RNA sequence: UACUAAGUGGAAAAGGAUGUGAAAGUGCUAAAACAGCAAGGAUGUUGGCUUAGAAGCAGCCAUCGUUUAAAGAGUGCGUAA
RNA sequence: ACCUCGAUGUCGACUCAUCUCAUCCUCGAGCUGAAGCAGGUUCGAAGGGUUCGGCUGUUCGCCGAUUAAAGAGAUACGUG
């Protein structure tokens, strides 16, 4: 489970997610990484499923890069109450994903590899993903 | 492709009549009626023991019916001068059968008897009383009856108990 | 046809060539004659099945690589190829190959030697 | 590339330019111990005996100056006997393979410039 | 018959076509054959 | 002037699809192409660990050389071996 | 907190039911680690039927005996 270790301020406003990927564009460290191409909020129990994907479909003799990571916390007010009188408790954190940012590479494995592992991977992100081969 | 390939038409006994919707093919078995659709798009031309067909244009309709009439043609020809069969082997412990004039019957653990009408145009014979051989003049008739005899008993993988096409390999499968 | 590793030195206890019907006992007398010169070998042998019941046998050598342990002086190879355990000179797989020639059908002792070569690597060996 | 197409063509015209025996068979019913077989049994290391695509064939008996050698590559699985020298003994050693196989087909060939038919193979062999 | 969403071939020879709009999958295993998407 | 065969028009997602049209590349191809059909698809190996029984197939260990037009210490199916 | 506070009578039980299918039986079919009997899952199908009692105001539930079945819901949580 990834999580910031500790942050300044508990109750931190939703952060947009509908932009043209500023940051994290292009693959950077494989030959092969997951782009999405539709912008939404990705929580860390998926990311930690898609990596243990990656990472069972991968074998000993490759490497894998994570590339976003959940910083933005979000609150959910609790079950059966009328809402004000203040804001409710942080849950679960989220990483902010843009259409059109890297998130995920590997590399040092065979070609339909990359593409199987990454499709496995692609299919538990609610993101339209989308294969991205490295330039050259 | 099919569709242009030469048939080879030869001039035994098969002669095409070709009118506006009717192709009456026929020879020593007997005559073969083919009924051609309303405006079909394909071209029938024929020279000296040499039929050929050919598309007006590149449609896919016209391009489906280029081969399935070239194979139907093809088809008529063969039955008309030779005659097609298929060969069931009736398969069992009291799995028999026979024929009485114009109604084949059947033996098989049902209860009640079974009987069925050989349509015109067909011969059937049973050399051993649990091998059956339809014969007819088209392909169509033959399987068409040979699955209405299969329809009674289909076979099991358990037991080769059942009805079987000749030159078959059904599966096997072992319940304790 | 049905090939079987039937001992060199006994050949009578058993029944899997009876349903071909070979008469067992008219071919025990000869798997202990021509067999004799390599006894306490364990002996493969193929087996034509004529119409006729008649049958003519053709002896092989013993399994190959399984000499390439003796003249390595080593029981067992290595379980890892890059651990070279052994090394053996290429005049003793000279030695080694001339007797697996009945059995291989290799067209000349030269290519006889490539194919010992790829069995001796098998073993993780040296060939020096 | 038509290059490499080429060379082969023109090592096989050459080839058959100083043969004094081409031999047609047809390779049905050949096994992969029989090809060894018949090479082995070809002992003498002055013949060969391959299995040869008739294109290949037609262009370099054509370019060899052959003629009515065709009807032995028409139409037919052609693998090819060549020999030098004594070549008599090399259509023998076919003849007695195929015997001694289930089957095989002599379909014809050149004997020191002079066609034979197929039933010619027998009185050769 | 396996009424499944998403229809792919799993054996080798597993065939796929369009039967009467609907796409489907033919194997000589009948443990395969698929429907409906 | 094209496209659509779905009443799409005349509601909607993740996902699947030889639906179909267009464009840009790229391979083979008339010394014959792809599919089908007719032949063969081999040797060292029944390598060893191991299972009454594992020897191409219960699994596991390096998993290659040779003959040859061709070929996997076997494509899968399929055997107590 | 949008209609009704110059009144829209709210649980359950009885009577009468009607409708949907995401089917409980009857009906048709595919697959199976489906020998047969008996099953499990899935597809098609709403024509008809879907019990009687003890306890609780009870729906709900537990229990008892049954039947082919004792369906899931909706109708101002149908119906003064
Ligand atoms: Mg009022
Ligand atoms: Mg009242
Ligand atoms: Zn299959």
């Amino acid at each position: 489970m990834l999580q910031p270790k500790r942050t300044k301020y508990r109750k931190p406003h939703n952060v947009s997610y509908e932009g043209k990927a500023k940051g994290n564009s292009y693959v950077a460290f494989g030959e092969y990484g997951l782009v999405a191409t539709k912008g939404n909020w990705i929580d860390a129990r998926a990311i930690e499923s898609a990596r243990i994907a990656i990472s069972k479909c991968l074998g000993k003799t490759g490497k894998m890069w994570i590339r976003i990571f959940p910083h933005m916390s979000k609150t959910k007010k609790p079950l059966e109450v009328r809402m004000g009188s203040g804001k409710g408790n942080p849950e679960f954190w989220v990483a902010v994903v843009k259409q059109g940012t890297v998130m995920f590479e590997v590399a040092n494995i065979p070609e339909s590899q990359m593409i199987k592992a990454l499709t496995r991977a692609g299919h538990k992100l609610p993101v339209t993903w989308k294969i991205l081969k490295r330039e050259e | 492709k099919i569709g242009n390939r030469t048939i080879t038409l030869d001039p035994a006994k098969v002669n095409l009549n070709f009118q506006k919707d009717h192709i009456a093919v026929k020879g020593p078995l007997g005559q073969i009626e083919l009924k051609l659709p309303p405006n079909l798009p394909l071209k029938f031309e024929l020279k000296d023991n040499n039929l050929q067909i050919t598309r007006n244009n590149e449609l896919k309709q016209s391009k489906i019916f280029h081969g399935t009439y070239n194979a139907l043609i093809t088809n008529a020809i063969i039955g008309v001068t030779q005659g097609f069969e298929k060969k069931l082997r009736l398969v069992g412990v009291g799995y028999r059968a026979n024929v009485e004039g114009e109604t084949l019957n059947l033996q098989l653990g049902y209860s009640h008897p079974i009987k069925e009408k050989i349509p015109k145009g067909l011969t059937v014979k049973v050399e051993k009383n649990t091998e059956i051989t339809i014969s007819g003049i088209s392909k169509e008739l033959v399987g068409q009856f040979a699955t209405e005899v299969r329809k009674w008993r289909k076979p099991e993988p358990y037991k080769g108990k059942g009805v079987l096409y000749f030159d078959e390999v059904i599966v096997r499968k072992a319940g304790k | 046809i049905a090939k079987i590793n039937l001992l060199g030195g006994q050949a009578k206890p058993g029944p899997a060539l009876a349903s071909v019907g070979i008469n067992m006992g008219e071919f025990t007398k000869q798997f202990n004659e021509k067999t004799k010169d390599k006894q306490g070998e364990m002996i493969p042998c193929v087996i034509t099945a004529y119409n006729d019941k008649s049958f003519d046998f053709i002896l092989k050598t013993t399994p190959v690589s399984i000499l390439l342990k003796q003249a390595a002086k080593l029981e067992k190879g290595a379980k890892n190829a890059k651990t070279i355990v052994g090394k053996i000179t290429m005049a003793k797989a000279k030695e080694i190959a001339q007797y697996k020639l009945v059995d291989l059908n290799a067209n000349t002792v030269e290519a006889a030697l490539k194919m010992v070569l790829g069995t001796a690597k098998q073993m993780g060996i040296e060939v020096i | 590339a038509k290059k490499d197409k080429a060379q082969q063509v023109a090592d096989v015209s050459h080839l058959l330019s100083t043969s004094a025996g081409f031999v047609i068979f047809d390779y049905t019913s050949m096994s992969a111990i029989e090809a060894t077989s018949i090479r082995k049994k070809l002992f003498k290391n002055g013949s060969k005996i391959k299995v040869i695509k008739n294109n290949i064939l037609r262009r370099a008996l054509k370019a060899g100056k052959f003629e009515g050698i065709d009807e032995t590559a028409i139409k037919g699985k052609l693998a090819v006997a060549v020999g030098v020298n004594e070549i008599v003994e090399t259509l023998k050693a076919v003849d007695g393979v195929v015997k001694a196989k289930e089957a095989m087909n002599f379909v014809c060939g050149y004997f020191d410039n002079r066609a034979f038919n197929s039933a010619d193979l027998e009185k050769i062999a | 018959m396996k009424v499944r969403a998403s229809v792919k071939p799993i054996c080798k020879d597993c065939k796929i076509i369009k039967r009467h709009q609907i796409v489907r999958v033919i194997c000589k295993t009948q443990k395969h054959k698929q429907r409906q998407g």
